C-alpha cells in the first residue's frame, strides 16, 4: 500500500492513506494483538516480535501493553536467574547472572526490537525490581553483595586477576550498580570494605581502587565518593607522611633511638568509617610510647590544629621473641603486643598484672587472650583454658610452627553481624537525616501541602539515593515537633505548618 | 625478652580549633608564644604580636614566621598565606 | 500559692484544679470591670509570681553551671522550659503564658549568654547536630543570641570551604573545584535545614562564607573561579567520548 499510494497518489497523502491502512486494519484489531502479545514475548520468537513491535508502533495506543508484557517478562526472567543462587559464590555469580540477563536483552531490544528507548526504560525497571529482589519484610541482600564483590575482584588474591580483566569487569558491574535505588546501604559496605583493604595492604594496586572510585563518581557524584577519595588520598599521601617523619627525626637536636620501624597511617576522622567504639583506655607500651610521643611532636610542629586520635585496633606490628631462641618474628596486633610485654615483664603473670599493666577492658582482654590461645601461643597453668578470676598464665615452650614470619592474628575480614548491623542504623539515622532536610526544605519553601504530595515528592527527590519509607518519615516529623521546628495545620491534620 | 621491631599505627585526625588560641602552640594569642614563653626575661612580651592572614585565622607573628620559613601555606586551611593585619 | 508552684518544680504534683481555680478567682472577680478586667490579676499575683519564677529560674540556672557542661545544660533548661509551658498552661491564666516564658528565658539563656557563646565555637566547628539545635532553639528566643552562632557558622563554612577547595589537582581543577564548593553547599545547607530551622539568617550566613571560598585569590595573583567555572561549562559541554550522558549534562 506504501508503494501503491507512492505510484498513484499525491505526496501529501501518504501517510494519511497509511494511517487510515493501520488506524483500521491493525487498531481496530487491537485487543487480539495485545492479547497474543504476552504468548509472543514470552516465547521470545525474534522475527514475530519485531513484526508486533512494528504493528504496534504503528498503532497510536497499542505500545505500552507489550511494554508491560516485556517488563514483567523481564522480572520473570531476572527472578527465575537471581532466586537460584547458592551461598558458595553469592557475590559474583548474582552480578554475574544479572550481567548476562541485561547484555543478553540489551541485544535483543537493540537487534531485533529496533533498541526503543520505551523498551529500554522497561528493561531498567524490570532489573530494579529484579536486583532490588526484598525477601519480605528481611533484609535487602542486594547492596550487600555488591560491596563484596568489589571486595572480592579488588582484594590481591593468589587466584590470579590481571588488572585489564579487574577493570573491564568494573565497567560491566557498574551497569548493575546503576540500578540498586539502596545506594547508602552500599556505601557504607563500601566505605567499611575499602577502609579494611587499604589499611590491612589487601589492595592489589591503589590504581585499581582509584579506577573504581572514579566509576562509582560518575556513576552517582562526587558527593557519592567525596568520603572514599578522602581515604584513597590519606592512604596514597601516608608514604609522604612517612617520609617527612623520618626526615624530622633525622633533623632533631639529639639521637631520638625510637627502635622501632614506626610507620604511621595518619586518617581523616570524618572521612573514614572508623570510630574509637572500644572506648577502653589501652595503655602503649614504652618503646611504643616513645614513638608515640615523637610523632606526636612531629604532628603538632608541621600540622597544626589537629589532635591526633590514635587507634589501637587497626594497628599491628613485628615482635621478636629471641627469649626462647628466637624462632621467627609474629606480626601482631598491639592488643596482643600490650600482654607480650607484659610476658617479658614476667614470665609468671596474671590477669590483675595484665590489667594494672594494660588498663584495658576486660572483654577486649579476654578476646585477646582466647584469639593467642586459639593459635596455642600461650598456655593456660590453670586447671581450664577458659576465662575464671585468677587467671594466671605463663609462655608456652612446645610453640614449633614452622614459619619464619608466622601471623597469629586473622581480623582481616570480620563482617560480624553486630557490626553489620551498627551499619545498617548508620545507613538508617543518615536517611533519617536527609528525610528531615528534605522535609524542612519543601516545607520552607511551601508551607502548605497535603500527606500524600508530600510522599510523593519526598520518593521523587530521594529516589536516586534510596527508598525511604512511611514510617521514618513521621518519625522525622515527630523529632522537627520535639525540636519545635514543624507543626501540623489547626484546621486539618493533613495540611502542615510551621513554628 | 620480646624486642618490638615494627608498630605500623593508624591514627585519626580530626580539628582541634578552640577559640582564640594559636594554632602552633596550642596557646592563647594574647599570651606569649612557646618559642617566646622560654627566656621570658629575655623576652620583652611585646613582640609577640598578633597576626591575621586574609583567611581571617590569627597565629602569633613569630609562629607564623617560622611557619612560612618551612612552607607558604596557613595550617588551618591549606591555603597561602597573605599577612593582612599586625 | 508561690509555694504549691514551687513545690511543682521540685517534682511533687499538687492539685491542678484547686491550684488553677484559686488563680481563676483573681481574675473571675474582674468579669464585671468594663476597664482592665486584669489588672488585679497582675498585681496580686502575676507579678509576685514573675518575681517568684525570676528569682527561683536564677538559682536554678546557676545550680545548674555548677555540675553540666554546656552540652547536657541546654538539655536541662530546654527540659525547664519545655515543663514551663506545660505548668503555666494548668496554673496561670492564658494571659500570662508568654510573661512566664520570657522571663523563663530571661534568667536560664540570656543572662548566660557569655558562656553559651563562648561554647557556641566548639558546638559549630565540631558539627554537634545534636547540641546545634539545642543552642539555636535557646538563642533564637533571646534578641541578642543568634548574631554570635550566624558569625561562628559562617567562620566555619568559610574555614571547610577553603579546605576543600585547596591544593586540587591540576589535571581536573575545574571539575575538582565545583565539586569541592558543592559538596560544602550540599553539606550545609542539608545541616542547617535539619538543625538550624532552615534559618535564612544562616543561610545568608552560607552565603556569605561559600562567596569568600569562591572568591579567593593566590598572592598577587588574580581570582581563579570564572576561569574555572568557565572550563567547568567547557568541560561537560563537549562531546564527551566516556560516559556523561543528556540525562547527567542538564
Ligand atoms: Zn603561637
Ligand atoms: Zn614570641
Ligand atoms: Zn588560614
Amino acid at each position: 500500500e506504501e508503494i501503491r499510494c507512492r505510484k498513484y497518489l499525491h505526496p501529501s497523502s501518504y501517510t494519511k492513506v497509511i494511517h487510515e491502512c493501520q488506524q483500521r486494519m491493525v487498531a481496530d484489531h487491537l485487543q487480539f494483538l495485545h492479547a497474543e502479545c504476552h504468548n509472543i514475548i514470552r516465547q521470545e520468537k525474534k522475527n514475530d516480535m519485531a513484526n508486533m513491535y512494528v504493528l504496534l508502533r504503528a498503532v497510536s495506543t497499542g505500545l505500552p501493553h507489550m511494554i508491560q508484557e516485556l517488563q514483567n517478562h523481564i522480572h520473570d526472567e531476572g527472578l527465575r536467574a537471581t532466586s537460584n543462587l547458592t551461598q558458595e559464590n553469592m557475590p559474583t555469580l548474582f552480578v554475574e547472572s544479572v550481567l548476562e540477563v541485561h547484555g543478553k536483552f540489551v541485544q535483543l531490544i537493540n537487534t531485533v526490537l529496533n533498541g526503543d528507548q520505551h523498551f529500554m526504560s522497561a528493561l531498567d525497571k524490570a532489573l530494579t525490581s529484579v536486583v532490588n529482589y526484598r525477601e519480605p519484610k528481611s533484609v535487602c541482600k542486594a547492596p550487600e553483595l555488591l560491596a563484596k564483590y568489589c571486595d572480592n575482584l579488588l582484594k590481591k588474591s593468589a587466584k590470579g586477576m590481571t588488572e585489564n580483566e579487574v577493570e573491564d569487569r568494573l565497567t560491566s558491574f557498574i551497569t548493575v550498580f546503576k540500578y540498586i535505588d539502596d545506594k547508602d546501604v552500599f556505601q557504607k559496605f563500601y566505605a567499611r570494605m575499602l577502609a579494611k583493604r587499604l589499611i590491612h595492604g589487601l589492595s592489589m594496586s591503589m590504581d585499581s581502587e582509584e579506577a573504581m572510585i572514579n566509576k562509582l563518581k560518575q556513576a552517582c557524584g562526587y558527593e557519592f565518593t567525596s568520603k572514599l577519595h578522602r581515604m584513597y588520598t590519606d592512604m596514597s599521601v601516608s608514604a609522604d607522611l612517612n617520609n617527612k617523619f623520618n626526615n624530622f627525626i633525622k633533623n632533631q637536636d639529639t639521637v631520638i633511638d625510637l627502635g622501632i620501624s614506626f610507620q604511621i597511617y595518619v586518617l581523616q576522622a570524618g572521612a573514614w568509617p572508623l570510630t574509637q567504639a572500644p572506648s577502653s583506655t589501652f595503655a602503649i607500651p614504652q618503646e611504643l610510647e616513645k614513638s608515640v610521643q615523637m610523632f606526636e611532636l612531629f604532628y603538632s610542629q608541621h600540622f597544626s590544629g589537629r589532635k591526633l586520635t590514635w587507634l589501637h585496633y587497626l594497628c599491628t606490628g613485628e615482635v621478636k621473641m629471641n627469649y626462647l631462641g628466637k624462632p621467627y618474628v609474629a606480626m601482631v596486633t598491639t592488643y596482643q603486643m600490650a600482654v607480650l610485654l607484659a610476658f617479658n615483664n614476667s614470665e609468671t603473670v596474671s590477669y590483675k598484672e595484665l590489667q594494672d599493666s594494660t588498663q584495658m577492658n576486660e572483654k577486649e582482654l579476654t578476646k585477646t587472650i582466647k584469639s593467642l590461645l586459639d593459635v596455642k601461643m600461650i598456655n593456660h597453668d590453670s586447671e581450664k583454658e577458659d576465662i575464671d578470676a585468677e587467671s594466671s598464665f605463663s609462655l608456652n615452650m612446645n610453640f614449633s610452627s614452622k614459619r619464619t614470619k608466622f601471623k597469629i592474628t586473622t581480623s582481616m575480614q570480620k563482617d560480624t553481624p553486630q557490626e553489620m548491623e551498627q551499619t545498617r542504623s548508620a545507613v538508617d539515622e543518615d536517611r533519617k537525616m536527609y528525610l528531615q532536610a528534605a522535609i524542612v526544605r519543601i516545607m520552607k519553601a511551601r508551607k502548605v501541602l497535603r500527606h500524600n504530595a508530600l510522599i510523593q515528592e519526598v520518593i521523587s527527590q530521594s529516589r536516586a539515593r534510596f527508598n525511604p519509607s512511611i514510617s521514618m518519615i513521621k518519625k522525622c516529623i515527630e523529632v522537627l515537633i520535639d525540636k519545635q521546628y514543624i507543626e501540623r495545620s489547626q484546621a486539618s491534620a493533613d495540611e502542615y505548618s510551621y513554628v | 625478652r620480646f624486642e618490638v621491631k615494627k608498630w605500623n599505627a593508624v591514627a585519626l585526625w580530626a580539628w582541634d580549633i578552640v577559640v582564640d588560641n594559636c594554632a602552633i602552640c596550642r596557646n592563647h594569642i594574647m599570651d606569649l608564644c612557646i618559642e617566646c614563653q622560654a627566656n621570658q626575661a629575655s623576652a620583652t612580651s611585646e613582640e609577640c604580636t598578633v597576626a591575621w592572614g586574609v583567611c581571617n585565622h590569627a597565629f602569633h607573628f613569630h609562629c607564623i614566621s617560622r611557619w612560612l620559613k618551612t612552607r607558604q601555606v596557613c595550617p588551618l586551611d591549606n591555603r597561602e598565606w597573605e599577612f593582612q593585619k599586625y | 500559692l508561690l509555694r504549691e508552684i514551687k513545690n511543682d518544680r521540685g517534682g511533687e504534683d499538687p492539685n491542678q484544679k484547686v491550684i488553677h481555680g484559686v488563680i481563676n478567682s483573681f481574675v473571675h472577680v474582674e468579669q464585671y470591670k468594663k476597664k482592665f478586667p486584669l489588672k488585679f490579676y497582675q498585681e496580686i499575683f502575676e507579678s509576685p509570681f514573675l518575681t517568684e519564677t525570676g528569682e527561683y529560674y536564677k538559682q536554678e540556672a546557676s545550680n545548674l553551671l555548677q555540675e553540666s557542661n554546656c552540652s547536657q545544660y541546654m538539655e536541662k533548661v530546654l527540659g525547664r522550659l519545655k515543663d514551663e509551658e506545660i505548668r503555666c498552661r494548668k496554673y496561670l491564666h492564658p494571659s500570662s503564658y508568654t510573661k512566664v516564658i520570657h522571663e523563663c528565658q530571661q534568667r536560664m539563656v540570656a543572662d548566660h549568654l557569655q558562656f553559651l557563646h563562648a561554647e557556641c565555637h566548639n558546638i559549630i566547628r565540631q558539627e554537634k547536630k545534636n547540641d546545634m539545635a539545642n543552642m539555636y532553639v535557646l538563642l533564637r528566643a533571646v534578641s541578642t543570641g543568634l548574631p554570635h552562632m550566624i558569625q561562628e557558622l559562617q567562620n566555619h563554612i568559610h574555614d571547610e570551604g577553603l579546605r576543600a577547595t585547596s591544593n586540587l589537582t591540576q589535571e581536573n581543577m575545574p571539575t575538582l573545584f565545583v565539586e569541592s564548593v558543592l559538596e560544602v553547599h550540599g553539606k550545609f545547607v542539608q545541616l542547617i535545614n535539619t538543625v538550624l530551622n532552615g534559618d535564612q539568617h544562616f543561610m545568608s550566613a552560607l552565603d556569605k562564607a561559600l562567596t569568600s571560598v569562591v572568591n579567593y585569590r593566590e598572592p598577587k595573583s588574580v581570582c581563579k573561579a570564572p576561569e574555572l567555572l568557565a572550563k567547568y561549562c567547557d568541560n561537560l559541554l563537549k562531546k564527551s567520548a566516556k560516559g556523561m550522558t543528556e540525562n547527567e549534562v542538564e
